[PDB]
């Protein structure tokens, strides 16, 4: 529902993008468990359409086949090994559902599928289900393409194809409870919730009444009266038919205005400043915070062209993309989630990025294992943004000051700011084009403090940035516009 | 169908207004229904809703002060906004939203909303 049903003191989840399950399985238990993250959104783990031309994009995976937990992330023995080894350290598992469509309508018959069922696309054959013809809208679209051609007509939006693919009949009880059979049979094995796609794609009832046949989190590691979690991908910047607003009774909703609007003021454009977020959240006009799912950038909108443009920050522009994290993850608005990416080899003409397409890094299409080096990075061309020093320890600073209000906002009027969490954490940014140099009350008890984005404290020592808060509560900042990360953190976990 | 909004008003800081939402005419269709709120400068920002199973959604600072719910019959609803404050002054709009499409029932478009006036 709109809790997480993370264990308790855990506050984030992770995308872990087209990884595959057995190294979702190792990376709970070497690194996610110790480290406080709540859970990881896996990639859709049931069967789907291959796509040769262009060769194997990440977008197969939206084009499903059958509900067959059988990928190129692994098969149901596999999966079901992540789950229980994930739920076994304190880490949940959030499925990616694709329910609003099955494949492209133009992609060829036969068993060119990852589980190698049958299916005839031009049919409407989906025999693994299965579903037929009657199962689909082609009936219901005033369209003549068949296709979305205004996204100012609800009707079209839900009920005509999203760029090609099968429309679900999704008000016949038939259709809602294959889809039923299909998580239910995710909430079996262990799964604490899901990421409803294309929701914008589907009318708010039909969702609901597929979440009215859920069945509740098993007992094995969730209590006796636990709904599944639930955030659905409704992409809404304003200024179209449909508000996000037309699903808050289902479950949260992904506010990508978030992402949108940070990303243009870390960048500092359209006149843009960092003093402007003292009244960030709901004062920008966003969902309530207990409805909202909030993140910097998505699998989508990471390759330039989706939900924000331009402005969307992402692991290439490290820099700020980092001071977009901390912010984020320092402020109680909404419920977190942070990306963990694969670099591709882009290739511009025109400006463009014409290699987005792109799927995971792979061997002959085996997607690579997610290599480990000393220095903690990844190998294989997986980034592993999860890993960085100053994203893992925001991650821990939200679960240290959970609870905790806003309080003891700063500004210097342009682009440095500051605030604290009640008397459990504090951050400074200084995001102008000059040294940040300030007395800040802090509302932190008096003492020695590692700050988390230089450093980690290790035994009674730190590895990074010591702050001295005198026990009035203010500290000396320094913080050079050149510094590797602009920013500083300090909670109470990183006291000495 | 049409969309009808009522209950606007003028009250002193602490006082109460009950805003009223139907989009009626045709009974087989079904809205969920959703309150915003537009102070001049601001934008036009959601602060209460409820869908037809019941299920609530209040944004946090009228949390304990203002209670939605469905009114007199379907496809109604009402705002009961208590302890108004001076910064609850507005023009507020229902937005009634279709929660499944059949044939004959329309999108309704923002309607003109009703005034709200504290202190």
């Amino acid at each position: 529902q709109y809790a997480p049903q993370t264990q308790s003191g855990r506050t984030s989840i992770v995308h872990l993008f087209e990884w595959r399950w057995v190294d979702i399985a190792l990376e709970c238990e070497r690194y996610l468990g110790p480290k406080g993250f709540g859970g990881v959104q896996v990639s859709p783990p049931n069967e789907n359409i291959v796509v040769t031309n262009p060769s194997r994009p990440w977008w197969e995976r939206y084009q499903p086949v059958s509900y067959k937990l059988c990928t190129r992330s692994g098969n149901e023995n596999e999966f079901r090994d992540m789950v229980t080894r994930c739920n076994n350290v304190g880490v949940r598992i959030y499925v990616d559902a694709v329910i609003n469509h099955m494949c492209g309508s133009g992609a060829a018959a036969g068993t060119g599928t990852t589980c190698g069922s049958y299916c005839n696309p031009g049919s409407r054959e989906f025999p693994a289900v299965p579903y037929s013809a009657w199962d689909f809208n082609d009936g219901k679209c005033k369209t003549a393409s068949g296709g979305i051609e205004s996204y100012n007509d609800p009707y079209q939006v839900r009920d005509c194809q999203l760029v090609g693919l099968l429309d679900l009949a999704l008000e016949k009880d038939y259709v809602r409870s294959m889809i039923a059979d299909y998580l239910n049979k995710l909430i079996d094995i262990g799964v604490a919730g899901f990421r409803i796609d294309a929701s914008k794609h589907m009318w708010p009832g039909d969702i609901k009444a597929v979440l009215d046949k859920l069945h509740n989190l098993n007992t094995n590691w969730f209590p006796a009266g636990s709904r599944p979690f639930i955030f659905q991908e409704v992409i809404d910047l304003g200024g179209e038919a449909i508000k996000s607003s037309e699903y808050f009774g289902n479950g949260r909703v992904t506010e990508f205005k978030y992402g949108a609007k940070l990303g243009t003021v870390v960048r500092k454009w359209s006149g843009e400043k960092m003093s402007y977020l003292k009244n960030w959240g709901e004062g920008w006009g966003f969902m309530p915070s207990d409805r909202a799912l909030v993140f910097v950038d998505n699998h989508d909108n990471q390759r330039g062209h989706g939900a924000g443009g331009s402005s969307i920050l992402t692991f290439w522009d490290a820099r700020l993309y980092k001071i977009a994290v901390g912010f984020m993850l320092a402020h109680p608005y909404g419920f977190t989630r942070v990306m963990s990416s694969y670099r591709w080899a882009r290739n511009f003409v025109n400006g463009e990025d014409v290699n987005d397409w792109i799927g995971p890094p792979n061997n002959n299409g085996v997607i690579k294992e997610v290599t480990i080096n000393a220095d903690t990075t990844c190998g294989n061309d997986w980034v592993c943004e999860h890993r960085w020093r100053e994203i893992r320890n925001m991650v821990w600073f939200r679960n240290v000051v959970d609870g905790q209000p806003f309080a003891n906002w700063w500004d210097n009027g342009s682009n440095q700011v500051a605030f604290g969490r009640g008397n459990r954490g504090f951050i400074v940014f200084n995001n102008d084009d000059w040294q940040l140099s300030s007395t800040l009350q802090t509302g932190l008890p008096g003492g020695t403090y590692c700050d988390v984005i230089s450093g980690d404290k290790v035994g009674n020592s730190c590895t990074g940035i010591k702050v001295y808060v005198s026990s009035d509560g203010t500290a000396q900042f320094s913080i050079s516009n050149s510094a590797e990360d602009p920013f500083i953190a300090i909670h109470a976990e990183s006291k000495l | 169908v049409q969309l009808v909004e009522s209950g606007g008003g003028t009250v002193p800081a602490g006082g109460s207004l009950r805003l009223s939402c139907a989009a009626s005419g045709n009974t087989l269709c079904t809205y969920d229904m959703s309150w915003y709120r537009r102070a001049p400068g601001k934008g036009r920002d959601f602060v209460s809703g409820i869908d037809n199973d019941g299920t609530t959604t209040y944004v946090d600072s009228v949390a304990g002060r203002f209670t939605i719910s469905q009114g007199n019959a379907k496809n109604t609803a009402y705002l009961q906004m208590d302890s108004l404050k001076p910064d609850d002054t507005a023009m507020y709009y229902c937005k009634p939203s279709l929660r499944y499409g059949l044939p004959g029932c329309p999108i309704i478009p923002w309607g003109q909303g009703t005034q709200v006036t504290v202190s």
